[PDB]
């Protein structure tokens, strides 16, 4: 059926530019208008721009006027968004969407969305995380269950992956969504609950992988005496 | 703010009771009201919560399907309907106001309790 | 600019329930209103257009109603596939979305297990102390974590993260991280997190002494 595939997202410094593209298939691209729509946790779903089937009329959200330009190549079935003078508040997942087929005297909106491409506007530089143990003790022990983990702190950009004992330990693992700190770096924890009787003899190691920096870190988590 | 529970008593297995929790000194329409219970030798344990009208009611595993909490905001009172009662339900039952309108469970004010005994 | 508002923000609901969510426009949009569904990590999907017309393939348990400023979406009998966030969108004058209504998986109440973790010596050597409080496998989502350092309430130096509902039991877990400098950390003794939740009859405190561990 209709398929839309975005590309071109990445990390960009404030004031620089980025060009997104959207490859369309499964429908006559040159017959339909197209939308760019973005989603950020702070502003929800937000329409960005529309272009006509023939590229004639273009319209833009007030918050991007003068900085963004929507365009299209009908011979290549491709939609484009040029983003200049980027700002932190432009950080979002950007989706292209196909205008639906409506009847002549009607308003219209979108029927099919792409899976999105992520744009991150930040002054932070690529950095692997520091990995610190979250040590079990009597203070993380309730009955026969103890909690332990790893703090994966001060990395940029997303994402990081965390495994335990090279993948042999999966039951009871919670890896939390990252929070963006006031420094502009991300931080998260990964924890696991285990039998309290295993502490001090069973080895527990968290394996942290941060592909943007090629960081791989194993951290052995040993109990404390309190 | 004062809370007082009533409606407890001696009931047969399979019987029904209705507990009431009347509040004075403060309008409780904006607050979630919770029921807890305590049996000898055990800790006070959660039974059910009536949040504000429209925000739903939530229940403990041990009473799901049998107990129902409701509100009479006009009369500043909340209720726990208890059906299909079991010996295991024997306890003193307490109501508490959640002082946090965003429902984090800040139970500052508690009633004195009403006794429920399921036997014979 | 037409303003769209949805209610409620979150609805805790169960399989088989009849569910109605509402969407209001700041001025008349006639019936130019669409409803899209979105699951985490996924693109939105068109459910309803022109306020009440179902998109092809959308199951018949969905319906929509309204014209002017007040609109509703109704699921006659909810199914697991319907747990998602729903957005309305007016397309009478440009395009603006509501804030979204999330259908949440209702379950029985479970109080959190509470654990605390002191900072590692490795991080202390680098001049910072992070202390972590973990609330494990609880429901409903609302909870309060308060950090106390020598029995003084902290504010402005902690951050929280909450998981999505667990695929197995639909519970939440929550991490709270208090971050101080090494000097501020060494200026005090007792570090505690105090936890409240509607499933707990009294607050649960976990604490340690600096230098005890």
């Amino acid at each position: 059926q209709v398929q839309l595939v975005e590309s071109g997202g990445g990390v960009v410094q404030p004031g620089r530019s980025l060009r997104l593209s959207c490859a369309a298939s499964g429908f006559t691209f040159s017959n339909f208008g197209m939308h760019w729509i973005r989603q950020s946790p702070g502003k929800g779903l937000e329409w960005v721009a529309i272009i006509w089937y023939d590229g004639s009329n273009t319209y833009y959200a007030d918050s991007v006027k003068g900085r963004f330009t929507i365009s299209r190549d009908n011979s290549k079935n491709t939609l484009y968004l040029q983003m200049n003078s980027l700002r932190a508040e432009d950080t979002a997942v950007y989706y292209c969407a196909k205008v639906w087929f409506g009847e002549s005297e009607d308003n219209y909106s979108v029927d099919v969305w792409g899976q999105g491409t992520t744009v991150t506007v930040s002054s932070a530089s690529t950095k692997g995380p520091s990995v610190f143990p979250l040590a079990p003790s009597s203070k993380s022990t309730s009955g026969g269950t103890a909690a332990l983990g790893c703090l994966v702190k001060d990395y940029f950009p997303e994402p990081v992956t965390v495994s335990w004992n090279s993948g042999a330990l999966t039951s009871g693992v919670h890896t939390f969504p990252a929070v963006l700190q006031s420094s502009g770096l991300y931080s998260l924890s990964s924890v696991v609950t285990v039998p309290s009787s295993s502490l001090g003899t069973q080895t527990y190691i968290c394996n942290v992988n941060h592909k943007p920096s090629n960081t791989k870190v194993d951290k052995k988590v040993e109990p404390k005496s309190c | 703010v004062q809370l007082x529970x009533s409606g407890g008593g001696x009931v047969q297995x399979g019987x029904s009771l209705x507990l009431s929790c009347x509040a004075x000194x403060x309008x409780x329409x904006x607050x979630x009201x919770x029921w807890x219970r305590q049996x000898p030798g055990x800790x006070r344990e959660x039974v059910x919560x009536x949040x504000x009208x429209x925000x739903x009611x939530x229940x403990x595993d041990s009473x799901x399907g049998r107990f129902t909490x409701s509100x009479d905001x006009x009369x500043x009172x909340x209720x726990l309907q208890x059906x299909x009662l079991x010996x295991x339900d024997x306890a003193x039952y307490y109501c508490x106001x959640x002082x946090x309108x965003x429902x984090x469970x800040x139970x500052x004010x508690w009633g004195x309790g009403t006794x429920v005994t399921v036997s014979s | 600019d037409i303003q769209m508002t949805q209610s409620p923000s979150t609805l805790s609901t169960s399989v088989g329930d009849r569910v109605t969510i509402t969407c209001r426009a700041s001025q008349s949009i006639s019936n130019w209103l669409a409803w899209y569904q979105q699951k985490p990590g996924k693109a939105p999907k068109l459910l309803i257009y022109k306020a009440s017309t179902l998109e092809s393939g959308v199951p018949s348990r969905f319906s929509g109603s309204g014209s002017g400023t007040e609109f509703t979406l109704t699921i006659s009998s909810l199914q697991p596939d319907d747990f998602a966030t729903y957005y309305c969108q007016q397309y009478s004058s440009y395009w603006t979305f509501g804030q979204g209504t999330k259908l949440e998986i209702k379950r029985t109440v479970a109080a959190p297990s509470v654990f605390i973790f002191p900072p590692s010596d490795e991080q202390l050597k680098s001049g910072t102390a992070s202390v972590v409080c973990l609330l494990n496998n609880f429901y409903p989502r609302e909870a309060k974590v308060q950090w106390k350092v020598d029995n003084a309430l902290q504010s402005g130096n902690s951050q929280e993260s909450v998981t999505e509902q667990d695929s197995k039991d639909s519970t939440y877990s929550l991490s709270s991280t208090l971050t101080l400098s090494k000097a501020d950390y060494e200026k005090h003794k007792v570090y505690a997190c105090e936890v409240t939740h509607q499933g707990l009859s009294s607050p649960v405190t976990k604490s340690f002494n600096r230098g005890e561990c």
